Formats: structure tokens, C-alpha cells, sequence
């Protein structure tokens, strides 16, 4: 072996790592990247091992090291060898064990934590016993060094034990209780504070473990306390944390935690990002444990003045007044209105009435700012509060008047639509005024806005008997701000001007038609005059307004200046935040122009690829990192486990997102016109299905796919075939990882549509085994959980939240189960009896569906997945009927109208589709399935489905299997039950076999002396319940067949027609002059 | 979507 030399060859490569010159660097950041997980774990492990090799060479390789077990511990430890896992491990201790340097130390005790915590199998234990055993022993330990390790370890992986209630659970309550007690040492008890909270954040639900834990609280709380006069928000941080995700821990001294959170919110000695985050603890409070917040209504009446105060403190979104004004949003929302009102009511009052500005523009915020929690409560008090708050537009103050506007149109959006019905008129004209006739740009620029919340959430019905008026000022302001563009550059109001225009359109949709050509010249002279990049703004929201303006007037006004419009979009490209802006208006421009859009294609798809192609940018690092970019506003982070967080640049994310929907509507609307950028998309939104940043990503990438296999097969098969190739692999594995249900229902949904297109042979043995393991693991993973929800039920931590949260749970599994049988509806479908032996591997799991004892939406879909066994696998579904049969003849007298729907639908396919060997079971189905026609209440809206599949399944047995049934004796009965609408398909079934009874050679049907004619008129006569559809049903014309050959016997024809309403003869004659 |  060359191991030390290549080793000292890997040392070599950390110097280059840490080189100043980023030429080095970057040869150095390359060649590491190449090297295999499998030989880059022994060569970093190797490298932190020797301690007389340089400090900064030791310090790169840990940092190398806990990144690799953290991006990829699979890619690495599974496939090592035994003795080279079994040294990973122990010389992971021997380092911490030997380690004399603390910066090291605590990079070791996170590497193998994080190695630790990969090695815990599903059975919950520990698959590195040596890990917990040195843990145990360094508590312990006389070395201070080991004792802090020990503590390390367990802050960043507190799920060590499979074993911590078992035994362990004193010796972690001892543990921390020393560690915080300790004040002959520092970081200690910071340290064992933030461990604390850390364990408790690990046990979720456990009401007894936080029982046994309120001790360490009142340490912990002064922990929190002294921390923060010490400038370390680390351990209120942490309280922040306990608020949100688990506080009911905070319940036996929930007094003392809320007056810790006043206090250092009312300290002005703090800075502002500590008092903000004591704030956070009753706001967080007061929309996770309000039940708990609600009976301490001292502490709440408190924290009023506090963020009252806040917003006073004026001279961005981190700022005190935004966070204040923001807080109290939250709180009046958490709280509700009934407590929140009586309190800062008064307070507002007195603040709007106070010679200082701050007060009268933190009083008109704090207004808006209770709108949305407080307006039920506030609806006796609104017409006085919108008159005390136009006055203010004429306040000496400026920045006064524009909270006033704020105010105004937060009201527009709190108090829709009733506050437009009956302020209209004083508000128009107040904001209209403000527009106009005001001096101060600033104050006429916050008045359009609100004039664009107003109409936002304005119905048409409302806007309409003024929108003349509206117009008209609207055009006068666009007219004179123009002149200053052209002359000046001015486009602070403009901006809201256009906007306001665009959203006054919208509303108005074909009443502003007359007012067409009074904006859209001046407009398209906004957008030539807008080519200065200070002018992007302006030119984008001037491109929403020419497009929302066209999609109100429709395709016949547009199209004289469509051709004009679109060659100006492309315009802007060729002569330069305005991306969103020019994607969402060529969605629009097809929206109106339907197929004739196709002849854009090969200028807008350009630009539509690339912004559905950006990339994000990745963030990693570990505690002080998601508070250090804020600035940014558009870079969000998740707070993972060992306070290491996850971040990614919200900056593309919405656009990349939109792009990839209006590829969705040009391969559905212009299915024609797309075939030739097909092979492109599918390669773009192929790798989209595993974007787990953005959920409407992967939602429009799922959805591409059926569309795009469309168009792919006017080329031919052989292209449909190769395009399928392409996605057929990526939507397994998307099925067995996708973690969100409702991306999940999209992904099922769509790979069982795109089997339906491809039919027999789409998929190969590779991709069959992966399917039944996957489709296997979901019905496994359903089954646990209603096992989980039922323990859930009668655990002490259960309550009115935990149930809200089951029930969600609850239905997301049922509507993954209806997934999991629109993919298998597609595979028997298109594979018939040859796919029965590969559906034995999901047989167990599926009869488990229609066990007695399990609930109704499992009953349900276990038979419509047998009813597919037997409709599309028959004769060969026989095999299995020791599974399926007796359960369904027994499930069709269900209580569950749903359960009785799949049953008979299975007993109704059986005599269609079956063979002769259900025919004994034909004979049996026929007197249960008349119980439930007959049973009271049969036809209401809960049971007329169920019910209409029963007569249509006596039907099938009638005309499939005669001789298991006295048809002569079922016959008028069953022509009693007709007609049939709520269940199309079986409308039609139903329609076909009553043509077959009138034409056959002895119609019986028609009764002696044809008496049951007038009842088949009657019948048929409910073609006014769109049941037979003229077109592609071939029925109709054979209903309208039987129906005219009545005309020829003259009183046989008056006397069926004289015994219907006249909404019924209307139907007859539609129905004879369309079939 | 309706369903059986
Ligand atoms: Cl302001
Ligand atoms: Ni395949
Ligand atoms: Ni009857």
C-alpha cells in the first residue's frame, strides 16, 4: 500500500485549501471534490488524528469532515468496510479523549454527533453503544474538558439513548442540574441552558418528561437573563424556540417566563434585535399556547404599551416600530379581537389626539395593525374611525399623512367589501383629492396606493356606478404626470397611477371598453419613453397594466394593437425585478389570443426556459448566520438540528416557479404549436420534480408531464416512446421520496396519467420491482399511522391542537390511498391479467384495506382496487376471489354510502366482465342489491350515488347473466328506478341495455299494450339532466331511434307526449333533432 | 373528480 504517502499527499491539499491566492484555491477546492467519499472520511479523519501536523491544516479538516457526514453520510459510512467503520469510530473518541485545544475539541464532539446520530436504526436504539458509554463516562469524569465534551455531544444530538426514559433519564437531569448550578465556570452553564432546551425540543409530546424536567426551568429562565446582560441572545433564542414548538413545558412557571420577557423587552439597555426577540416569546405564545396565554390577561395588557412604544421609537424591517406594529398584528391575531380591542382601544385613541407626530403616526399604524384580528369587534367603531382618519391626510405633519394612507387601504382590505359599499363615496374622493390636488409627491404616491387596495378588493358590482368619475381623474393624473417623465424623469406617483389604472381594469373587465382609448396610446408612450434602466419599475408595472387592460376588453378590442404590444415586450430585451413582470404578461396575451398566441412561441420561449432553468444559491454554516443577513430580506433559513441551519435565496424562487406554470398552460392550450420544444421541457422539468425548495416547482414539473406526452404523440410513437423514457424513472423515485402529501397526490396522479397514455408495455421489470416496493411502503406507512393516531388519542399531551393535526394527517393519507389506486386503475388497465402475479406483493396489504374493523375510507378503496381486478383482469381475477368476493357482496349493505358505491359497482363489473364462474355469486348479489334500492331514503343527496350504481349493477346482471336472474319478474322494477344522472358513466350503461330491451323482437319492457311507454318517455324525457350526451354517446341516437319509431302510431305518440311538462317535450324534440 |  502507498497510504502514508498518500496521505502526506492529502495534507499537501489542505495547505492548498487554506492559500491565500484563489488560484490554488480553486485547483485545490477541485481535486478535493474528485477525491471519493469513501477515501476523503480516512484522509480528514487521518488528517484531525495527527496533532503535530499545523492547527490551521487540523481545523480545515474538521470543518471538511462534519460537512460530509451532514451533505452525505450514505454516499460514505454504509458501504465501507467493517474494520475501517469499526476505527472511524473508535478514533472519533480517542480524539475528543485526547484532545487538549477546546476549539478542536468542539469540532470533534459535533463530528461525532453527527456520526452518532446516523447510527440509530428504525427500531429506536443504538447501533454505537461505545458513543453513549463514553457520554456517560465524561459526565462524570474529574477532566472539566470531558465534561463539556459530554455536554457538547448531547446539545447537538440529545436523541443519543434508546434507552432515556428507560434508565438513562436521572442522569440527564443531574447532569444539566450541575452544569447550570455551576457559576465557578462560564460557558458551562450557558452551555447546559441551551442543552436543556435542546433535550425538551427532542421529546415533542412527552407531558411527563416535562413534568419531571420544570425544575431546570427557573435555572434556566436566569440563565436567559444573565446571558442577555452579558450581550448572548444564544439561550433567548432558545426560550423563543420552547415557545413555538413545544410550550407546555413552560406552563409551572409561565408567570416567571412572561415577566423575564416584559423585562427584557422594556430594557433600554438592550439592543434591539435582544428586545425584539423577548417580544417574540408572548407573540409566539400567543398563537401556539393562547389557552395558556389567554389566563395571565395582566401580562398581555402589559405588553401593549411595550410595542406601542416600540412604534413611537421612529427617527428598515428591523426596526423597532416594524417589529412592534408587526407584533401586535400577530397578537390581536393570535388573542383575538374580543380581548385585544378592549385593551389598546383606548390606547390608540389617546395616541391619535397627542400634540408629538410619533404618537399620531404610531396610532394610525397600530390601527392598521389590529385590522385583521380586530375588525369583527370593530364594526360599530368603523364609520367613526374612517372619519377621524381622513382628517389626517391634512395633518401638518407629512409622515402622518402617509400612515393615514396606510391606514385607508389597510381598511380596504380588513373591511372588504363592506367598507367600499358604504365609504365609497368619502374615501374616493379623499384619496382622489390627496392624488390631485395635494403638493407633497410623497403623500399623493402613499394615496394611490391606497387607491389600488380599495379597487383590489372593490367588486365590480360595488365599482361600477362611479368608475366614469374614477376614469376620468385617473386619466387627468396619468395625462399631467407623463409631461413630467418627458420633461423631468418624475415617476414616484406615476408608478402608482399606472398600477391603480391596471387594477380599476381589472375590476371593471367589459365596462372598460368605452374607456380602451383613453389609456392604452398614452400607455404604450409610457413604455417607448421607459428604455432608462431608473425607469424598469415604471416600464414593468406600465406592461401589467397594457395586459390587464386587454384581458378586461377581450380578444376582439386587443387584437388592433396586440401585434404592437408583443413586438414591444420584445422590445425591452433588445434595449436594456422586470422579469415577473413581462412573464406574467405574456400569460395573459395567450389567455386572450387562445390559439393564434402560437405564432409568439419562438420569441417568448427563449426567455421562458431561462428563467424556468435559475438556479439557487445554497447556504450551510452552523448558530450566527440567519440573523447576519436580514438585510437582504429576500434570503430565508431553516432552523435544522444541531443549530446548523439550512438557507436559500428566496430572490428567484417565485419567478423560476411561474415560468414553469406557463409551460404547463402552452402544452395543454397550444398543444399543436408546442411539439417542437418538447424533448427541451421534458429534459428542464424532469430534474424539477426533486426541487425541495420551492413545493409549486415540483408541483408544475408533475404536472408537465402528462401534457407533454400529448404533444409528443403527434410526432409518432417512437418519439411518445423515448419522451416517456426520459420521465418514467425520475417519477418512481419521486413517489418513494417526495415528502409533502400534496406534491405527493400530484406526482402519484400524474405518473398514473401518463401510464393511461402510454398503455401496455410502458413499463419494464426494473421499474415494475421499484413500484411494488413503493407502492408497498405507503400502504405500510398507512396502516402505522392510524395505529400512531389512536395511541395519540388517549396520550396526556393529546388536545384540541394534537386533534386538528391527526385529522389533517388523517385526510392527507386518504387522499394519498385515492393516489395509490389511480396508479393501479392505469397498470390494470393497460395490462390486464398479465399483471396479476406482480399485484401478489400488494395483496396482503390491500385485503388489509377492506377488514371490517377498519375505517370506511379504507373499505372504500380496497374494493374500487378490486373492482379494477375484476373489470381489467377477468377471467383470471376468479384466482383471487377468496380475497375479494364475499367481503364485496357483504359490503354493499354498508352504512357507509361510499362503501356500498364500490361494492355494487364490483357485483355490476362481475356479471359484465367476470365469466361463468361468478355466476352462482350473480344469482346471490341480485336480492341484496334491491334491499339497498328499495331502502328508505335511497335516492337523497348522500345515498343517490351508491344507489345508482346498485340499479346499474341489477342491470349488468339482467343483460350479462340472464340465466342467473328472473329478468321477466326484475324487469319492471328495475324500470321503476330509471333514470339515472348523478353517475354518468352508469346513465349510460342503464341507457344502452333499456334500447336493448325496447329493440329486441319481444319488448317486454313496453308492458301490454305498450302502457310503460309513457314512463319511457318520461325517462328519457330527463335528457334534461345531461345524463345522455348527444355527441360521443352513440346511445343518444338510439334512445332518439326508439323515441321517433313512436311517431308513426299517432294516438300512442300524443298520448306519451300530452303526459309531459312542457320542460320535458322541449327535451324530447332537443334530443330528436340532435341524434 | 366524482369517484366509484
Ligand atoms: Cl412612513
Ligand atoms: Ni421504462
Ligand atoms: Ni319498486
Amino acid at each position: 500500500a502507498m497510504a502514508a504517502a498518500e496521505q502526506q499527499q492529502f495534507y499537501l491539499l489542505l495547505g492548498n485549501l487554506l492559500s491565500p491566492d484563489n488560484v490554488v484555491r480553486k485547483q485545490a477546492e477541485e481535486t478535493y471534490e474528485n477525491i471519493p467519499g469513501q477515501s476523503k472520511i480516512t484522509f480528514l479523519l487521518q488528517a484531525i488524528r495527527n496533532t503535530t501536523a499545523a492547527e490551521e491544516a487540523r481545523q480545515m479538516a474538521a470543518v471538511l469532515l462534519r460537512r460530509l457526514l451532514s451533505s452525505a453520510f450514505d454516499e460514505v459510512y454504509p458501504a465501507l468496510p467493517s474494520d475501517v467503520q469499526t476505527a472511524i469510530k473508535s478514533e472519533l473518541l480517542m480524539i475528543i479523549q485526547m484532545e487538549t485545544q477546546s476549539s478542536m475539541r468542539k469540532k470533534v464532539c459535533d463530528i461525532a454527533a453527527e456520526l452518532a446520530r446516523n447510527l440509530i436504526d428504525e427500531d429506536g436504539n443504538n447501533q454505537w453503544p461505545e458513543g453513549l458509554k463514553f457520554l456517560f463516562d465524561s459526565v462524570s469524569s474529574q477532566n472539566v474538558g470531558l465534561r463539556e465534551a459530554a455536554l457538547h455531544i448531547f446539545w447537538n444530538f440529545p436523541g443519543i439513548f434508546g434507552n432515556q426514559q428507560q434508565h438513562y433519564l436521572d442522569v440527564i437531569k443531574r447532569m444539566l442540574v450541575q452544569c447550570m448550578q455551576d457559576q465557578e465556570h462560564p460557558s458551562i452553564r450557558t452551555l447546559s441552558a441551551r442543552a436543556t432546551a435542546a433535550f425538551i425540543l427532542a421529546n415533542e409530546h412527552n407531558v411527563a418528561l416535562f413534568k419531571h424536567f420544570a425544575d431546570l426551568l427557573p435555572g434556566f429562565l436566569q440563565a436567559v437573563n444573565d446571558s442577555c446582560y452579558q450581550n448572548d441572545d444564544s439561550v433567548l433564542k432558545s426560550l423563543v424556540e420552547i415557545a413555538d414548538t413545544v410550550p407546555k413545558y413552560l406552563r409551572p412557571h409561565l408567570e416567571a417566563t412572561l415577566q423575564l420577557s416584559l423585562k427584557l423587552c422594556g430594557d433600554t439597555s438592550l439592543n434591539n434585535m435582544q428586545r425584539q426577540l423577548a417580544l417574540e416569546v408572548i407573540v409566539t405564545l400567543s398563537e401556539t399556547a393562547a389557552a395558556m396565554l389567554r389566563k395571565h390577561t395582566n401580562i398581555v395588557a402589559q405588553t401593549i404599551p411595550q410595542m406601542l412604544a416600540m412604534m413611537v421609537d421612529l427617527e428598515d424591517f428591523d426596526s423597532n416600530a416594524v417589529a412592534g406594529e408587526s407584533a401586535l398584528d400577530r397578537m390581536a391575531c393570535g388573542l383575538g379581537g374580543k380581548l385585544v380591542l378592549p385593551m389598546i382601544k383606548e390606547h390608540i385613541m389617546q395616541m391619535l389626539q397627542n400634540p408629538d407626530w410619533k404618537y399620531r403616526h404610531a396610532g394610525l399604524m397600530a390601527l392598521s395593525a389590529i385590522g385583521e384580528g380586530c375588525h369583527q369587534q370593530m364594526e360599530g367603531i368603523l364609520n367613526e374611525i374612517v372619519n377621524f382618519v381622513l382628517l389626517f391626510l391634512q395633518d401638518p405633519h407629512p409622515r402622518v399623512r402617509y400612515a393615514a394612507c396606510n391606514a385607508v387601504g389597510q381598511m380596504a382590505t380588513d373591511f372588504a367589501p363592506g367598507f367600499q359599499k358604504k365609504f365609497h363615496e368619502k374615501v374616493i374622493a379623499a384619496l382622489l383629492q390627496t392624488m390631485e390636488d395635494q403638493g407633497n409627491q410623497r403623500v399623493q404616491a402613499h394615496a394611490a396606493a391606497a387607491l389600488i387596495n380599495f379597487t383590489e378588493d372593490c367588486p365590480k358590482s360595488l365599482l361600477i356606478p362611479y368608475l366614469d368619475n374614477l376614469v376620468k381623474h385617473l386619466h387627468s393624473i396619468m395625462v399631467l404626470k407623463l409631461q413630467e417623465l418627458i420633461q423631468k424623469g418624475t415617476k414616484l406617483v406615476l408608478e402608482q397611477v399606472v398600477t391603480s389604472i391596471a387594477s380599476v381594469a381589472d375590476t371593471a373587465e367589459e365596462k372598460f371598453v368605452p374607456y380602451y382609448d383613453l389609456f392604452m396610446p398614452s400607455l404604450k408612450h409610457i413604455v417607448e419613453n421607459a428604455v432608462q434602466k431608473e425607469l424598469r419599475l415604471l416600464r414593468g408595472k406600465t406592461i401589467e397594466c397594457i395586459s390587464l387592460i386587454g384581458l378586461a376588453v377581450g380578444k376582439e378590442k386587443f387584437m388592433q394593437d396586440a401585434s404592437d404590444v408583443m413586438q414591444l415586450l420584445l422590445k425591452t430585451q433588445t434595449d436594456f425585478p422586470q422579469i415577473s413582470y413581462m412573464i406574467s404578461a405574456w400569460a395573459r396575451m395567450c389567455k386572450i389570443l387562445g390559439k393564434e398566441f402560437q405564432q409568439y412561441l419562438p420569441v417568448v420561449m427563449g426567455p421562458l426556459m431561462k428563467t424556468a432553468s435559475i438556479k439557487p444559491e445554497v447556504a450551510l454554516l452552523d448558530t450566527q448566520d440567519m440573523e447576519n443577513m436580514s438585510d437582504d430580506d429576500g434570503w430565508e433559513f431553516v432552523n435544522l438540528g444541531d443549530q446548523q441551519s439550512f438557507g436559500i435565496k428566496t430572490a428567484g424562487l417565485e419567478e423560476k416557479s411561474t415560468a414553469c406554470q406557463m409551460l404547463v398552460c402552452y402544452a395543454k392550450e397550444l398543444k399543436e404549436g408546442f411539439v417542437e420544444y418538447t424533448e427541451q421541457v421534458v429534459k428542464l422539468m424532469v430534474p424539477l420534480l426533486k426541487f425541495y425548495f420551492h413545493d409549486g416547482v415540483r408541483v408544475a414539473a408533475a404536472e408537465s408531464m402528462p401534457l407533454l406526452l400529448e404533444c409528443a404523440r403527434v410526432r409518432g410513437p417512437e418519439y411518445l416512446t423515448q419522451m416517456w423514457h426520459f420521465m418514467c424513472d425520475a417519477l418512481i423515485k419521486a413517489i418513494g421520496t417526495e415528502p409533502d402529501s400534496d406534491v405527493l397526490s400530484e406526482i402519484m396522479h400524474s405518473f398514473a396519467k401518463c401510464i393511461e397514455v402510454m398503455g401496455d408495455g410502458c413499463l419494464n421489470n426494473e421499474h415494475f420491482e421499484e413500484l411494488g416496493g413503493i407502492l408497498k411502503a405507503k400502504l405500510e406507512e398507512h396502516f402505522k399511522n392510524q395505529e400512531l393516531r389512536q395511541v395519540k388519542r388517549q396520550d396526556e399531551d393529546y388536545d384540541e391542537q394534537v386533534e386538528e393535526s391527526l385529522q389533517d394527517e388523517d385526510d392527507n393519507d386518504v387522499y394519498i390511498l385515492t393516489k395509490v389506486s389511480d396508479i393501479l386503475h392505469s397498470i390494470f388497465s393497460s395490462y390486464k391479467e398479465k399483471v396479476l402475479p406482480w399485484f401478489e406483493q400488494l395483496l396482503p396489504l390491500i385485503v388489509n384495506l377492506i377488514c371490517p374493523h377498519r375505517p370506511w375510507p379504507d373499505r372504500q378503496w380496497g374494493l374500487c382496487i378490486f373492482d379494477d381486478v375484476i373489470e381489467h383482469c377477468s377471467p383470471a381475477s376468479f384466482k383471487y376471489a377468496e380475497y375479494f368476493l364475499r367481503p364485496m357482496l357483504q359490503y354493499v349493505c354498508d352504512n357507509s354510502p361510499e362503501v356500498r358505491q364500490a361494492a355494487a359497482y364490483g357485483l355490476g363489473v362481475m356479471a359484465q366482465y367476470g365469466g361463468d364462474n361468478y355466476r352462482p355469486f350473480c344469482t346471490e348479489a341480485l336480492p341484496l342489491l334491491v334491499r339497498v334500492i328499495q331502502s328508505a331514503d335511497s335516492k337523497t343527496k348522500e345515498n343517490v350515488n351508491a344507489t345508482e350504481n346498485c340499479i346499474s349493477a341489477v342491470g349488468k346482471i339482467m343483460k350479462f347473466k340472464p340465466d342467473c336472474v328472473n329478468v321477466e319478474e326484475v324487469l319492471p322494477h328495475w324500470l321503476s328506478w330509471l333514470p339515472l344522472h348523478e353517475d354518468k358513466e352508469e346513465a349510460v350503461q342503464t341507457f344502452n341495455y333499456l334500447c336493448d330491451l325496447i329493440e329486441s323482437n319481444h319488448p317486454i319492457v313496453l308492458g301490454p299494450n305498450n302502457t310503460n311507454l309513457p314512463k319511457i318517455f318520461s325517462i328519457i324525457a330527463e335528457g334534461e339532466m345531461h345524463e345522455a350526451i348527444k355527441h360521443e354517446d352513440p346511445c343518444a341516437k338510439r334512445l332518439a331511434n326508439v323515441v321517433r319509431q313512436v311517431q308513426t302510431s299517432g294516438g300512442l305518440w300524443t298520448e306519451c307526449i300530452a303526459q309531459l311538462s312542457p320542460e320535458q317535450q322541449a327535451a324530447i324534440q332537443e334530443l330528436l333533432n340532435s341524434a | 373528480f366524482r369517484v366509484r
